């Protein structure tokens, strides 16, 4: 579509103005570029909260996985973006999606040293025995990433 | 003045001799072809470091005689050891004085010695290198590394080696070109165009930390951290510096033969200032040495004197110029680790600064006054030569012309200098310019022990050479600035020679071989700093004539007695001599 | 005279072809961009050597030309093989005739030829290389190397290689950077600090035998000697030189573009007499040439001819000067090896220098006349172009335009060559400059059969090469000085096509395997000498006009022959033709 | 025989005995200067006498009671260092002084086994007359027969 374009680029780049008149012009709330992003996927990325909010309210997807089984809870994850992460699992997100990697967002939070968001995971059930294709619990991750404030988090 | 041009190079943990027969030497053979060359002279010091001095004609064109050089010298390149061509060789035409001094200190003091010399490295002296008239820039410190300190106690609990760490530091701190995705040539309907990511370079101790050496057979793995201390450090710790007593670092600043003194000087006060407003808290850039109003304090202290009894010649001359010259001196800038001739553990510099001219009333407080009283209460330092100066004997230069050798140099040197002190009334402080030989540790690898347990000779010398000298692996990444990676052991297990047996190498078969299986070790006497001129071995003297007689006759009689000394041992004159 | 700049670099045991396909073309390639280029000419023989040269316009800044060529052979190093860097690539700016001929002698007869030449290029070379106006230096000889002298018979009786010689050279004649005890960081307090010295290049025969090369499982020793012969000699042995029949060596002096011939002559003389009075007893300077007074005698054999053929019409060359002129001829100087085109097995050179001009009244005894009659003398030599000259032609090139290769141009070159036989009325004496194919050695290595036999192909290529051509290993240090340490068979084991199938590799289960198990070969034609002009493949060919007649009508006859000549054979004219 | 770190008159003698100045080592014994006094390599100025090749120090050093068996820091006496260095009257002085022939040092090697690395023969027939052990191994097995073999010293082998 070419309205879910112009809408992937406004989310990519913040304009929450741009993005809004897209909206209500019927832009399709889950265009997907080539690599299998949304909107909501982007300004996860990129950290803008409240274009993920009012996507969220026009029906986007909250679940959507790109080509390798990415959410955007992953990458808000991944991104210290503890706002994005709360209203994404407020709004019915996976607390346990996986990627083609076995990969949950617990172990991106977890390598990156985002206690914030490893508490605001667990609190919504994240599974914290969950490996990945590696057998690799965000346990492990604490004791080879050497971060001992995280290893007592999940004690 | 005739235009000189300098040619450097270091080797990391190497000795003297290993530096003059692999690098000087090597470089010395292929000087041919260079235009007005009137004599050629090179030192290889036990610090690992070459400098080769090349005098050209006057009036030649020092641009002409750096092109040429620096062509030269590139062809030499393939001949030196991949460790001296790792650590970059330098080409610089420049004059041997420095046009000004750029302190920087930390009046917070969130910054230590090291951080500071780091700051200024990573953030200053490439832009100050850049500008106008700038030809040679001396940092009175070391920019930071990322410094791997081994414990061979740790190494030998899990049957590892430096050559085990210095493989997987490559392995692991790695730049990979990885290409892309849909890249070209691509198939026809091809809508994607990505590039591949693989390994960056690490960037943090905790990712160096984490490096994964081994994994054992019971699932445990070992790790960087789990054999060594993985912190940032200086490339070298060889010199540091202190203004007014406090923690400093700095730059020194030598003029580009032929650029104007003055505009140089104001546009590094130009950079200066555009680098001032990111400067994290604490950290003032202070102007020690402005080239009347300043002059300097040489400190030499014989071979085999260490950093600590060079810092204490240090801060008595410190001492005096801040309690019983503080009326006239503003400042002091004092460097340890580096005199004006060149580095040395055993030498330092101490940049005076005065107070405005005006506040010095009377012949009694100006440069040349105080210049000769500082001069005179540094003369009772005992083992030190103390000189002070602002900004006329003979220089001499002993050939070895028949491959006599090192040792028997040394006995011709000293044969002259005893018949020079016979004749008081025509040549005084009769004196060679280099060092003494020093006692060295000479270890013997025995290869037939060393075969028949299987154990390389090139894990043996890698062993002992990375360990107790350091070894250059690759580069990282800093805060976004390409800097080194230095493989070593700590200080604890490389000080006293009963450590040289805690070091093991791993066997073909996988046994832990310790050092002591196959050395044996013995003290001898070595040259730390080995001259030569004219791509000959020689011993630079120097000289004066008594009081009230001509040079000419001095040096007429210097000829004489370089006549009686023996077979194979020539002379030459040079610097003002000639 | 138009200034060239000239590129030399060298490939021991490489064929013709070969250095011009991994050297010659590579440094071609990169030659575009430099300014004033007229042409580019270059020769590639079976020598292992390649001479690039660069012809400018006239008033051609040749200090900024050579940096320009320089400057695009640096894009070309890094793509030059190893064992190419290894030698040294050379750039240089001089003309191509001798300013003079420094000559050593013995008196007493002490010292060989060898010996004679060892000490010109230790003691004497690099000081006259380095002297100001002196564009290049040609050494009649060799500097001495450690030569290995393999034998392939106790090679093979100790399940050993080359590649095991080689790599225990580089193992046990190794300069290690061994670090220090104490050194910096230390721990705080430390007092004693020392310089490690481990393994140091070896100096001597006697330490290069004690070479450890395996321990027999019964525990028996097996060293270097034990498996090859070890004594000083030459890089090289294809340059001999001779002093009025005694031995001798000397240096040919070539001026720089631009120097003063007189001043550079003085200085030389000036430098030589820093060394005499150093002299081993015996030796002494001779000056064969100086720029009548001299005239030189060039002798150039057919291709094939060995050094042995040289020699006999260089002794009736030498012969003659020596008894028929006599009253007007004082020395001859005769060089083996080495000549006027450059350097080759088939060349050679006398410099003839005559008695005073009052002792040589009469105008037959004038230098014209002298060499008038020695050609003259020379005429009837069977298979030897030997003529003399004190110092109407043209200077044709024939090139491949189409890559047709060097088969073809040898052909089209004949049918060019007999068509200006048919027009003596306008072309004398139309003959080609270069050399002509030789038989050569075609050896083919089964890769299915090494792969067969688990015998790796790097493990077969430095065997042949080393043993048959000789590699260069690393450096050693004879009396304080650095020189190479090559490797090399006996002369004994390979002579003859059947020395192939005694020299054995190791395979990765332990076996030897002779060179014949995996190999094949057949005699087959080849180039010594392969020819380029401006990139091309190129045939040299000159000729004059004939009596009367201009060279531009010799130059048009050229032109209109040459265009009858196969597709994708063209033409340029150079030199005195430009 | 382990020589400790001294203060300033040893420092002076050490100096002096390295550099060769007779008339200064004599005018510091006087003086009471440590014959004793040891660098930090273990080096008593008996064993820079013997290094450099000063036989008059070596002998007045020895005339007033200095240890002709001292040890450095390696466990290498004065007489390791004559013999190693060819200094043919300094053996002889030592050996006449009770110096200890078959010494070993932290490797085995014996004066013995450095006099017959260098090839100093007419030092092997000294060491050999004051009784040295002919058969004495270093750490790694090797007689002095054995560094002949390898050296290729057969006037040596000769002697041994």
């Amino acid at each position: 579509s070419d309205l879910g374009k112009k809408l992937l680029e406004a989310a990519r780049a913040g304009r929450d103005d741009e993005v809004r008149i897209l909206m209500a012009n019927g832009a399709d709330v889950n265009a997907a570029d080539v690599v299998g992003w949304t909107p909501l996927h982007l300004a996860a990325y990129w950290g803008h909260l409240e274009i993920v909010e009012v996507l969220l309210k026009n029906g986007a997807d909250v679940n959507a996985y790109d080509t390798l089984g990415s959410t955007p809870l992953h990458l808000a994850a991944h991104f210290g973006h503890l706002e994005i992460v709360e209203v994404l699992l407020k709004n019915g997100a996976d607390v346990n999606a996986k990627d083609d990697n076995g990969i949950t967002p617990l172990h991106l939070a977890a390598n990156r040293g985002h206690l914030e968001i490893v508490e605001v995971l667990l609190k919504y059930g994240a599974d914290v025995n969950a490996q990945d294709k590696f057998g690799k619990t965000a346990f492990d991750i604490s004791i080879n990433n050497g971060n001992e404030d995280l290893a007592e988090i999940l004690q | 003045a005739p235009p000189a041009v300098t040619i450097s190079a270091s080797y990391p943990g190497a000795d003297a001799k290993t530096v003059q027969d692999t690098v000087t030497q090597v470089i010395e053979q292929n000087m041919n072809g260079i235009d007005n060359l009137m004599y050629m002279s090179s030192n290889s010091d036990s610090t690992g470091t070459v400098q080769i001095t090349l005098t050209f004609e006057s009036g030649t064109d020092a641009d002409i005689a750096q092109v040429q050089v620096q062509n030269k010298l590139q062809l030499a390149m393939p001949l030196l050891p991949q460790e001296v061509q790792q650590q970059g060789v330098s080409v610089e035409k420049s004059s041997s004085s420095f046009l000004m001094v750029v302190g920087v200190i930390n009046t917070d003091g969130t910054m230590t010695q090291e951080d500071i010399s780091d700051y200024v490295a990573a953030n200053m002296k490439d832009a100050i290198s850049r500008t106008s008239g700038v030809g040679d820039v001396q940092l009175f410190g070391s920019q930071y590394a990322m410094r791997i300190w081994m414990n061979p106690n740790e190494l030998n609990k899990f049957q590892l080696t430096p050559v085990d760490v210095i493989t997987a530091i490559k392995a692991q701190n790695a730049q990979v070109a990885a290409g892309q995705l849909g890249g070209t040539p691509p198939v026809k309907g091809q809508q994607l165009n990505a590039s591949i990511i693989a390994q960056t370079r690490l960037t943090s101790t905790e990712e160096f930390g984490k490096i994964l050496l081994k994994v054992n057979q019971d699932g445990s793995r070992v790790l960087l951290r789990d054999v060594a201390k993985i912190e940032l450090g200086g490339e070298n710790y060889d010199i540091i510096a202190e203004f007014n007593g406090q923690p400093a670092s700095g730059l020194g600043i030598k003029l580009a033969t032929g650029a104007n003194a003055l505009d140089t000087a104001a546009a590094i006060r130009a950079e200066l200032a555009k680098m001032e407003p990111f400067f994290p808290s604490g950290l003032k850039i202070v102007y020690p040495y402005d080239t009347q109003g300043v002059f300097m304090t040489m400190v030499q202290l014989p071979a085999g004197a260490t950093q600590e009894r060079t810092q204490k010649v240090l801060n008595e001359v410190t001492h005096y110029y801040l309690t019983k010259e503080k009326n006239n001196v503003e400042s002091v800038f004092a460097v340890n680790g580096f005199g004006f001739a060149g580095r040395g553990q055993n030498t330092g510099i101490a940049f005076v600064s005065l107070k405005d001219w005006a506040d010095r009333p009377g012949e009694e407080n100006k440069v040349e006054a105080i210049t000769m009283r500082a001069t005179r209460a540094f003369s009772q330092i005992k083992d030190a030569m103390v000189f002070a100066f602002n900004l006329t004997g003979f220089d001499f230069e002993l050939i070895d012309q028949a491959g006599l050798g090192h040792e028997k140099l040394t006995q011709a040197r000293n044969q002259l200098l005893a018949e020079a002190a016979k004749h008081p009334d025509m040549l005084t402080s009769v004196r060679p310019n280099g060092l003494e030989d020093t006692p060295q540790f000479k270890i013997d690898i025995d290869q037939e022990k060393a075969q028949a347990l299987g154990v390389s000779i090139n894990d043996i010398n890698t062993t002992l050479g990375a360990a107790w000298g350091g070894s250059y692996v690759n580069d990282f990444i800093d805060r976004g600035r390409v800097k080194k990676v230095y493989v070593m052991s700590e200080a604890k297990y490389r000080m006293l020679p009963d450590d040289i047996g805690d070091w093991y190498v791993r066997a073909a078969d996988g046994q832990m071989v310790p050092f002591s299986a196959f050395s044996s070790s013995r003290w001898e006497y070595g040259s730390p700093r080995l001259e030569r001129y004219n791509g000959l071995p020689s011993m630079e003297i120097l000289g004066q004539a008594a009081p009230g007689k001509s040079t000419g006759e001095a040096m007429e009689l210097m000829e004489q007695l370089a006549s009686k000394l023996p077979t194979g041992v020539g002379y030459d004159w040079t610097g003002m001599s000639y």
